């Protein structure tokens, strides 16, 4: 049926909910979504009721969103509250570490400094900083308060016992848990830093802007980043400790009425949301403050379906809380494999390297990026289009694949390969412009030469994203299985249009096979035709093919032989790079360089001569270059990546 | 962290397989122990024929009751020997059940191995335990045909190891193994067979109940996730959702209780039969004459047939 | 892809077979009791013949009774060998018991593990048609009460003892679990979303982020045979241990006599039965020779009166020589 049992943790919350149900009943028909309320003693009895299929939804702060994801509860974020303008909705806050300009210490130099905290046991003022600095704290780390007092050289942690931990009140004697304590809360924690009492303030991104209106006054302040560098207070999105969701609606991971919660809460915000009805208000009640939802909310947003608790909260938030709860404190590299073909090869690599490289399988590339992100795997080799996505997901590039013959391959950076449009010499009617209503063969959707470059140049022409309407049919592995762009694929049953080697037309060679057998245009790297023609590929289909029988489509409606690629390419493509978790650069760089010197395109492109070093280019923007990022950006409207949609919901 | 999936250590696997082949050997043990009793009984037949030869040639004076009890023994014993062999089949069968229960568990874990990184039986490396690491489980390449059969090589020599059932059971207790030698902690070997939480035995949900491998050897709560925190305890000692418990008292495990009960029973019957033969042998001896006593087994039977065929005709 | 489960009808027939195998212990015990009955009857008849010789009641010779001298020598020696054959037969009786106990433990561990693999939201590894989990109420051949280690049938339970009392033979009971008798629809069950990983060898099934590519996982001793990348859809075809492929169907046994664990039970129980029958034939043919030369007076003599009158006669025949 269509009822959502909402969990109320008090008497006043339970009556606002009876009013919520009754007001909904008055504006939604019998068939539609309905609320029903369930009363519980605490938020933990709520998380428990949902998990035990008694209730369906409850709104929670980040700390509780963590406890609800753990087993045996296994709940997940489904809907979020937003604050401020519809243009820039403020779903998340940024926990920052504010300092004074030129005090000259980094995150790794906090020991011996004077700290200012919002309060003991508060999220950005205590839980996040102390959770991350956990292993920098002296032994014995228990009680935590003793360890914090022996780390800093004087603090102000309001709501802490000054009788037991006097160093924690040195800056605000008494550790007063009210606004009567000048250094209490965000304004006080900032005041503690402003008055020169402390050297660091654990606050939110907003605090400085709420306390200093003058940009010249704020200029005398900086933030501490985790990379052990400082940045201006207005660069908080690029320099923070954690990115934390404000208030989130949670439901069961399996059989939780996710779409029925969304329907009800979207309908609710349209009738009784911010400045809508004189009758009922969703974000206000006479019976109390922050009942069911925060009063400050402007409404709701759907959480992308790919989003899981760990990802939603972020690696930083999860890492800090794990350290606080667990207390657990101190190679080899887990390589992600793309289906059974890559895994077969990865297995030989695992035993031969004798426990230097380990393996994990995933059916898609974005599933693998997601394994890297959380920790299920550590690294994998990606194409340019997937470096953009993987990077936007927080991951970084560590080694670049080099393809040119060089003296010192390892330290000679390359400009990239070339994206080309391959036709048969026989189909002489074909011109770059004469492609409408014809058959295409893509490596996979989201790939540089196969997708992002030709579909970007097509989008700049037809000014629409229906590429399946433009072509008659084709094979672009990764597309919707009911699209015309999956009709020319060769995959067996479910394996049809799959973005792995189970699909016979996936990849550079696969797209070339597509052109020979079914298609009339293939989108690949400049060296695909030579690598398969003239016997070089022993496979039945390729064995007797010669490169003299294939041509290239030039942007000026011209055709040239495959060898004349230099002046008949769609665009230059950034080289495939090995991406990893920021906190793994060093080890991967070390073991891959070590490994590389010791030892289809399985794991790496078969034309890789070696893995080359990166310098100041340790970011996707820096690695791919200003030009490629701009071209991928122009295709955001046409995106189908459920992972990109999720990652940009946190960092647009 | 929570997605962490530990593997059973090979030394804990071999120790279970060791017990499993001791239990297969119980059939050979009851057969051998029953062969002793027949030796003791044949000595009674050789001593009664020794008496009949004296009879057909003090306080032994009553000839009637000597031969009435002798004919009685010929029947009274075989119906009590029937009773001991009946107990031997049950002790041999009940033992074989416990052997199979432990075998399926370890064998399934041994087969759930995949090239590198993910497997259920570990040796510390990123390579699953192979037949050479599982020497007490398999006699070559891992498979159904390489597991030890009851007539097999080591089952027979296990049956003569002078080890007692109570000692071999102790060998797989939590103390005897040690907390760090049972499971490989702090490692993600992807073995879903040791996970009751969602993404384990079931892909999206915790179990509705506790779970056990063996019949109470390895025990899990309804929602075990991450680093396995093994403690000593039994199937009943799983209180929380997180609980992992390896047997501290193997004689409290379901499948072993019947092996103890029924082997003790056979021994109880075997000992009762043994004493009966001893008390009979001792009372027949005081009637046998020295001429017939010093007589060798071969000629003793030749002489009986002589007086036997004399009296018939 | 559909996510199906092992069906309760397959599980129950597999459990039925396991309780039959536990009952083999009782079958060999009853069968041996029939032989000791036959041998005790043979021992009685030879005293009756000995009495007839002493009392000169042995017939003049209808059949060849004129050579009681030799036909008694051979009977008293055959009686001695039969005692050694009984012991050899009982040794086989314990090995048949153990071997069957093994096969049963293997099957019981298999099914029990699937029975326990059950949770909320219709997620289970044993179905009751297109639903589940199967509870102890279903699966009554497996369990005595709510699913657990103490509700599995033990060797002395009435169910085991009563299954040993039937006229059912090993081959009939083995065939009950073959792909032929069962059929696809009695093996695969559930809704298309019961999340059973024990039945998926593809990635995230038995192994997380991997598949058992080194070994073709088999449950039973080769009853249910997996390859390396099985869906979890429970697509089944008939076949044996070496038949499973990487992407193909699960192979369910076509011939249960070809499974590792049943091969020994058939072999060892056959050895018992052959040994038993051979002793019974020999006892019969010797008793055929005895009942001929006894005489109604000595034939009617039974139980306690047989020993009484025999000792009465041996003491008289000894005083006949002594006087
Ligand atoms: C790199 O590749 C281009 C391809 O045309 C070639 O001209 C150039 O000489 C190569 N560089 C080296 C150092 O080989
Ligand atoms: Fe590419």
């Amino acid at each position: 049926d269509k009822t959502v049992r909402w969990c109320a943790v008090s008497e006043h919350e339970a009556t606002k909910c009876q009013s919520f149900r009754d007001h909904m009943k008055s504006v939604i028909p019998s068939d539609g979504p309905s609320v029903a309320c369930v009363k519980k003693a605490s938020y933990l009895d709520c998380i428990r009721a949902i998990a035990a299929n008694e209730a369906d939804a409850v709104t929670l702060d980040a700390g509780l969103v963590y406890d609800a994801y753990l087993a045996p509860n296994n709940l997940k974020p489904v809907v979020a509250e937003f604050y401020g303008s519809k243009e820039d909705p403020q779903t998340f806050y940024y926990a920052v570490a504010v300092v004074k300009k030129d005090s000259g210490f980094q995150m790794n130099q906090l020991r011996g400094k004077k700290s200012c905290h919002t309060g003991l046991g508060r999220s950005a003022g205590w839980n996040i900083p102390i959770g991350l600095l956990y292993c920098d704290l002296p032994e014995p780390r228990k009680p935590l308060e003793k360890a914090v007092a022996n780390f800093f050289s004087g603090s102000c942690a309001p709501c802490a016992d000054g009788t037991d931990f006097p160093q924690l009140c040195q800056l605000c004697p008494g550790c007063g848990c009210s606004t009567l304590n000048q250094y209490f809360g965000y304004s006080g924690a900032f005041k503690c830093l402003k008055d020169g009492a402390g050297d660091v303030a654990f606050v939110k991104h907003s605090t400085i802007f709420e306390n200093l209106a003058n940009k010249a006054d704020r200029d005398q302040y900086e933030l501490l980043c985790l990379d052990n560098t400082r940045k201006p207070v207005d660069e908080y999105k690029d320099c923070h400790l954690a990115q934390v969701p404000s208030h989130t609606v949670v439901a069961r991971s399996m059989g939780g009425k996710e779409d029925l919660i969304w329907e009800l809460l979207n309908q609710a915000q349209e009738h009784f949301g911010k400045d809508k009805s004189k009758e009922f208000q969703l974000f206000s009640s006479p019976h109390g403050k922050d009942l069911l939802f925060k009063d400050s909310a402007h409404g709701f947003l759907k959480v992308p379906p790919r989003m899981d608790a760990k990802m939603y909260l972020g690696y930083e938030y999860v890492t800090a809380i794990r350290n606080l709860r667990e207390g657990t404190c101190p190679k080899p590299v887990k390589w992600c494999a793309l289906s059974h073909h890559e895994r077969l090869k990865c297995d030989e690599w695992s035993v031969n390297s004798v426990g230097k490289i380990e393996c994990v399988s995933a059916e898609t590339t974005e599933d693998c990026i997601a394994k890297i992100m959380n920790g299920e795997a550590d690294a994998m080799s990606l194409d340019g289009g997937f470096v953009y996505i993987a990077g936007k997901c927080g991951l970084v590039p560590v080694l670049a694949e080099n393809y040119n013959k060089s003296d010192n391959c390892e330290d000679t950076p390359e400009a990239g390969y070339f994206a080309v449009a391959v036709v048969k010499k026989s189909a002489s009617d074909l011109t770059w412009d004469n492609l409408k209503g014809k058959k295409s063969c893509h490596t996979a959707v989201g790939r540089t030469a196969g997708w992002n470059i030709p579909m970007g140049l097509l989008y700049n022409k037809i000014n629409h994203c229906r590429f399946d309407e433009f072509f008659s049919e084709g094979c672009a592995p990764g597309s919707k299985k009911d699209s015309s762009l999956c009709k020319l694929c060769m995959g067996s049953g479910l394996n049809l249009c799959e973005p792995n080697n189970k699909e016979g037309y996936y990849g550079y060679t696969g797209a070339f096979r597509c052109l020979v057998e079914k298609g009339d245009v293939a989108f690949v790297k400049h060296q695909t035709v030579p690598q398969n023609t003239g016997g070089k590929n022993p496979d039945p289909w390729a064995k007797n093919l010669n490169e003299k029988d294939y041509e290239l489509l030039c942007l000026d409606g011209t055709r040239k032989p495959v060898e004349e690629y230099a002046n008949c390419h769609l665009a230059r493509a950034p080289n495939h790079a090995v991406v990893t978790r920021k906190d793994k650069e060093a080890c991967v760089h070390k073991i891959l360089r070590q490994q590389q010197h010791l030892f289809k395109d399985l794991l790496f492109r078969d034309d890789t001569v070696c893995l080359a070093k990166l310098h100041d280019r340790n970011t996707y923007e820096k690695y791919l270059g200003e030009e490629y990022v701009k071209a991928v950006g122009n295709l955001r409207k046409c995106s189908t990546s459920s992972l990109l949609e999720a990652c940009t919901f946190r960092r647009p | 962290y929570e997605n962490e999936r530990n593997a059973l250590n090979a030394t804990a696997a071999n120790k279970v397989c060791g017990l499993s082949t001791y239990l297969k050997g119980i059939a050979h043990r009851v057969n051998s122990e029953s062969a002793v009793v027949t030796e003791k009984l044949s000595d009674l037949k050789m001593r009664s024929i020794q008496l009949q030869l004296s009879v057909m040639r003090q306080d032994c004076k009553d000839i009637r009751t000597l031969l009435k009890t002798v004919l009685r023994n010929e029947f009274t014993f075989q119906q009590e020997l029937e009773e001991m062999r009946n107990a031997s089949a049950l002790a041999a069968a009940a033992a074989g059940i416990a052997a199979g229960r432990l075998e399926e568990w370890i064998f399934v874990f041994a087969q759930a191995a995949g090239g590198s990184s993910q497997f259920c039986i570990s040796v510390g490396t990123n390579i699953p335990a192979e037949y050479n690491n599982l020497q007490e489980c398999f006699d070559g390449t891992i498979g159904p045909e390489t597991l030890y059969k009851i007539e097999d090589s080591r089952v027979k020599e296990s049956a003569q190891k002078s080890l007692q059932l109570h000692e071999v059971l102790s060998s797989i207790s939590f103390s005897s193994l040690g907390a760090e030698s049972i499971v490989e902690k702090g490692e993600n070997r992807g073995c879903n067979l040791m996970r009751t939480a969602d993404g384990g035995l079931l892909k999206d949900v915790c179990l509705n109940r506790n779970f056990t491998w063996g019949g109470g050897v390895l025990n899990f709560g309804y929602c075990v996730a991450g680093n396995l925190k093994i403690k000593g305890g039994e199937y009943g000692d799983v209180g929380s959702h997180d609980a992992v418990r390896w047997t501290e008292d193997p004689s409290k495990v379901s499948i072993f209780k019947d092996v103890i009960r029924l082997f003790a029973r056979f021994q109880e019957v075997k000992n009762a039969v043994v004493k009966k033969i001893k008390t009979t042998v001792d009372e027949l001896t005081k009637c046998i004459g020295q001429k017939e006593a010093e007589l060798t087994n071969d000629q003793l039977y030749e002489e009986f047939e002589v007086i036997q065929k004399y009296l018939w005709f």
